């Protein structure tokens, strides 16, 4: 039925402009009041701004007023957000979300749009194949791994054997540390599945054209 | 602007509770039951109610709340095409209080008529008593009952007026009274809300004392039940009758009084956030409730009469005037501490009137201050002014023929005037403002839209009802008698042109003000259809 | 800014056991403005509870709201692994709109150790200047681990990077990963790397090991 996307996203200079747009679905669009509540990577979720059913009533938070210019097209059924004068405390995933009636609250939410906002410049991952120490011990079940190191922005995407190896995967989340991006995971399959059977890990970072794939083998 | 806000939401509802509750609570509701099908009339009344009335109710106050405003200002912040309806509403409450307070008077002078041991409209041997004089009301035309007279001959002198034209003397005594109701409604009503807010605790309280001490004084009489069937005893072949349904519609809308300014004057004093629409609900059930009650005060005592005074259900139940000032007072004479019975209901008369003419020249000064500044200045000033013109021209109605003056302006100069108002304030804020404006309005304020059925009300069902209301009007038109007396044709076309001259406004503000901004035709329409908050 | 804060932060519970979780406003607000959502991992937040305590279309029934004025609280009647989430109060009163801090729900669990995995740096990041060794630690119970890198038996404690996973929705545990990074040539200056895993569920630690030689 109701269905809300938001488009857009990406990272900008601090101080540059960036506009997101929520296409509205599967209902009168018109007859509804929107609002955007944005969540930063700390997990804070943090309203934004919200505009009438008919923009003639538009709130901001302190935090964005000036900055941020919320509208209506209730023609094509979309609802925007102008963001101008970008900090960094603006990077976070925006949420676009129908909240008419105030008693009710928020009855449907988009998926996000991702916005980054920093200085640093994107860079590519190198990723590694991770294969266990030379001449071990079988015990019925190897780990293999596979480093994905230094790149910038988020996101990217991990799978093994492009993607028919869900079982026995942890990949962990990227940890930022000095404007890049480290990335790991691990599979464990069972000592009879490998090296027979050989284990591929498929990096993809679409910001920089990136689609890699890597063989774990032994040394 | 940094608006005057009520010393308290209770000050709010008492001022509109208070202007919502009047006589046309007692007076006219319960002969409609009576009349018209006894407690099968509740199932048209109630419909009606809920489609036409309630609507109309909810959607003034909200306009009052959301524009901040009084009736001109609103209007003209909302379509300025349409800034006339303000003024001819203006036009129709200043006309209102030229007569509609007599009744406030004539209230006043049977209290202090009832200072006495043996109240006077008991016996036929007076001097003011004719031979054709009747202990009670009867059903033949040229034989009165003794209350009857007494009012006809010593506190009216209505048998000293030929006519319209025969105004006659000038009763001072009845001079004094009205004075003493303009002394009354100035003195709460010329510092504003403050007061205003805090006087109403007395007016608009005080009938629900009176009608519990004559509600159980009333059930507790020989013969009351008998009434109470009348009042209610169903017959539900009325509800086929199409007069019936336009008997209930039309009580329904004049009873909540809206198309006056005065909610929109009241409710404009708000806060911005409160929730009009739990007032609306509340306020107006308020109102029919007052009357549900009031049929039993009245019907108990009117069974009464029919039991031991031995009297025609008929020739007592009565509507208007008639009903307070003759045949209830008669039968308050014959029972036992009838002069306590009395002073308690003339005061509730006089309770009742004062709170709705409070929100009726309220209307006018709230409107009138919102757009002339050096007169919300100088308020205790300017209304110290508007009852000198009313205290004037009001010597009218102190003059033997005062009630020949009267009835004639209660049935022209304000009931289709009324109505037409409406209509054109129903389409304005529908058509023109748009339901969609109007309900994300209110969503601002309350934090949630009208339902599906408040706008479907707005837009449709609300232009039907002021035109089924007005149809029936119309239709059951005659030339204006009272009694014997039928008034001269001129007299007719004098209220016409008293009809007109508020509801003239309309074009002649809409034609004015079109042809004074620039542009081209449908360049012009867009600059007086786009409203004062839109274009900020 | 009516600021909402909630307690407690993160909390684990046994499925079939029974959850309170707090929301106080700094101001007073309605009732009628009060709401809750819940935000699984990795999705959009959900409207649950809206107007104190009526449930959104779908929620069941074992989920309930109540408080008033200044202290309100969500409460689940019997806790299922379905459940767990973050949970954000919602106060719709006045401007700004503000969510509360979030109460974090995850599954109580039987402990379970990690099973240590060690990795020397591939010949590809060694060729430039670069030589990462990654140490696994998968599958355990409760969700604090400690490490520490031995670098030839003197432990190492700068230039490292640590990875918690959310907790896992089969066996409800965790896995982290360790990674230190070197440069080639102090890499190449030490013969033999350790990693030492301290976990609640033994007094020694797991340790594994390796030699750049094999
Ligand atoms: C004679 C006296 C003593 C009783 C008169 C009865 C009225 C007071 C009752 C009877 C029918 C009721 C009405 C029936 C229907 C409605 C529609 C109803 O609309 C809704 O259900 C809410 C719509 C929404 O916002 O979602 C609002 C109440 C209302 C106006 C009720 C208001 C109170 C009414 C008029
Ligand atoms: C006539 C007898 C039998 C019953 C009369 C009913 C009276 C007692 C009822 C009906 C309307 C009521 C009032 C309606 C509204 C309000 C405003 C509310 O915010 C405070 C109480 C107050 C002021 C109520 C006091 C009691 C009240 C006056
Ligand atoms: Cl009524
Ligand atoms: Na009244
Ligand atoms: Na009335």
């Amino acid at each position: 039925e109701v269905q809300l996307v938001e488009s857009g996203g990406g990272l900008v200079k601090p101080g540059g402009s960036l506009k997101l747009s929520c296409a509205a679905s599967g209902f009168t669009f018109s007859s509804y009041a929107m609002s955007w509540v944005r969540q930063s990577p700390e997990k804070r979720l943090e309203w934004v701004a919200e505009i009438s059913s008919g923009g003639r009533y538009i709130y901001y938070s302190d935090t964005v007023t000036g900055r941020f210019t919320i509208s209506r097209d209730n023609a094509r059924n979309i609802l925007h957000l102008e963001m101008s004068s970008l900090r960094s405390e603006d990077t976070a995933m925006y949420y676009c979300a129908r909240g008419e009636v105030r008693q009710r609250g928020f009855d449907y939410w988009g998926q996000g749009t991702t916005l980054t906002v920093s200085s640093a410049k994107t860079t590519a991952p190198s990723v590694y194949p991770l294969a266990p120490v030379c001449g071990d011990t079988t015990g019925s079940s190897v780990t293999l791994g596979c480093l994905v190191k230094g790149y910038f922005p988020e996101p990217v995407t991990l799978t093994w054997n492009s993607g028919s190896l869900s079982s026995g995967v942890h990949t962990f989340p990227a940890v930022l540390q000095s404007d890049l991006y480290t990335l790991s995971s691990s599979v464990t399959v069972t000592s009879s599945t490998w090296p027979s059977q050989s284990i591929t890990c498929n990096v993809a970072h679409p910001a920089s054209s990136t689609k890699v794939d890597k063989k774990i083998e032994p040394r | 602007d940094e608006r005057e806000t009520w010393s308290g939401k209770v000050d709010f509802l008492l001022s509109v509770i208070g202007y919502a509750v009047g006589l046309a609570n007692v007076w006219r509701f319960p002969y409609l039951c009576y009349k018209n099908g006894g407690g099968a009339f509740l199932v048209p009344y109630g419909i009606m109610l809920a489609v036409g009335g309630i609507p109309l109710f909810y959607m003034e106050l909200a306009l009052g709340q959301h524009n901040r405003k009084g009736a001109i200002t609103c209007w003209g912040r909302l379509v300025p095409l349409f800034k006339g309806i303000g003024y001819a509403v203006v036009l129709i409450s200043f006309y209102l209080n030229f007569y509609y307070n007599v009744i406030i008077a004539w209230s006043l002078r049977f209290f202090f008529a009832s200072f006495t041991n043996s109240l006077p409209w008991t016996s036929c041997n007076n001097i003011w008593n004719t031979p054709n004089c009747r202990p009670f009301e009867g059903h033949v035309e040229g034989f009165q009952s003794a209350a009857s007279e007494y009012f006809n001959r010593y506190i009216l002198e209505l048998n000293r007026s030929e006519g319209i034209h025969d105004l006659g003397a000038i009763k001072w005594d009845m001079a004094l009274c009205l004075l003493i109701v303009y002394l009354i409604c100035y003195f709460s009503l010329w510092k504003g809300i403050s007061t205003s807010g805090k006087v109403v605790w007395f007016t608009a309280l005080f009938p629900y004392a009176a009608l519990l001490i004559l509600l159980i004084r009333g059930l507790t009489l020989p013969g009351s039940f008998l009434g109470i069937q009348y009042y209610l005893t169903p017959n539900f072949s009325a509800i086929y009758k199409a007069e019936v349904w336009a008997d209930a519609a039309t009580q329904v809308f004049f009873s909540l009084g809206p198309g006056l300014g005065s909610l929109l004057a009241y409710a404009s004093y708000n806060k911005y956030h409160n929730n009009v629409y739990k007032d609306a609900l509340l306020t107006s059930f308020i109102n029919s409730a007052t009357s549900f009650i009031a049929g039993f005060v009245i019907f108990s005592v009117l069974g009464y009469m029919a039991h031991t005074l031995g009297v025609r259900i008929e020739d007592v139940a009565t509507s208007g005037p008639g009903l307070v000032f003759v045949v209830y007072p008669a039968a308050i004479a014959t029972m036992p501490a009838s002069t306590f019975w009395a002073l308690i209901f003339f005061m509730m008369l006089a309770t009742l009137g004062l709170d709705s003419q409070f929100g009726t020249v309220e209307a006018i000064i709230t409107a009138l201050s919102d757009e002339f500044p050096k007169i919300k200045r100088n308020r205790e000033l300017f209304v110290a002014g508007l009852f000198s013109l009313y205290f004037v021209v009001g010597l009218a109605s102190c003059t033997q023929g005062g009630f020949y003056f009267f009835h004639l302006l209660d049935r022209y100069a304000a009931g289709y005037s009324i109505l037409v108002a409406v209509f054109f304030e129903a389409i304005a804020v529908s058509w023109i403002y748009g339901t969609n404006r109007f309900s994300e309005d209110i969503r601002d304020m309350i934090g949630f839209p009208p339902g599906r059925y408040w706008q479907v009300c707005w837009r449709f069902v609300a232009p039907i009802f002021l035109l089924f209301i007005t149809v029936y009007l119309l239709i059951g038109y005659e030339p204006l008698t009272y009694a014997d007396y039928v008034y001269p044709s001129w007299a007719n076309a004098l209220g016409w042109c008293i009809a007109g001259s508020s509801v003239v406004m309309i074009p002649a503000v809409a034609i004015f003000k079109l042809l004074s901004t620039p542009g081209s035709l449908r360049q012009r329409f867009t600059i007086l259809t786009t409203p004062w908050r839109d274009q900020q | 800014e009516n600021v909402l804060t909630q307690s407690p932060a993160i909390m684990s519970t046994s499925p079939g056991e029974k959850v309170t979780m707090t929301c106080r406003a700094s101001s007073s607000v309605g009732s009628s403005y009060l709401h809750w959502y819940q935000q699984k991992s990795g999705a959009s937040p959900k409207l649950w509870i809206y107007s104190t305590s009526n449930l959104a279309s779908g929620v069941p029934a074992r989920f309930s709201g109540s408080g008033s004025g200044t202290s309100y609280s969500l409460t689940i009647s019997s806790v299922e692994a379905e459940d767990a989430a973050t949970y954000y109060c919602q106060q719709f009163s006045g401007y700004p709109l503000t969510f509360g801090s979030g109460t974090k729900l995850e599954m109580k669990r039987a402990d379970a150790a990690p099973t240590v995995s060690i990795f020397p740096p591939s010949s590809e990041q060694l060729t430039s200047g670069g030589a990462s060794v990654v140490c696994f630690l998968n599958n355990f119970y409760p969700k604090d681990i400690n490490v520490k890198w031995k670098i030839d038996g003197s432990e190492r404690q700068n230039g490292v990077l640590n990875s918690w996973t959310d907790q896992d929705s089969k066996d409800s545990t965790y896995s982290m990963s360790s990674t230190l990074t070197l440069t080639k040539d102090e890499y190449e200056r030490h013969n033999s790397y350790t990693c030492e895993a301290t976990h609640k569920t033994s007094t020694s630690p797991i340790v594994k090991s390796f030699n750049r030689n094999e």
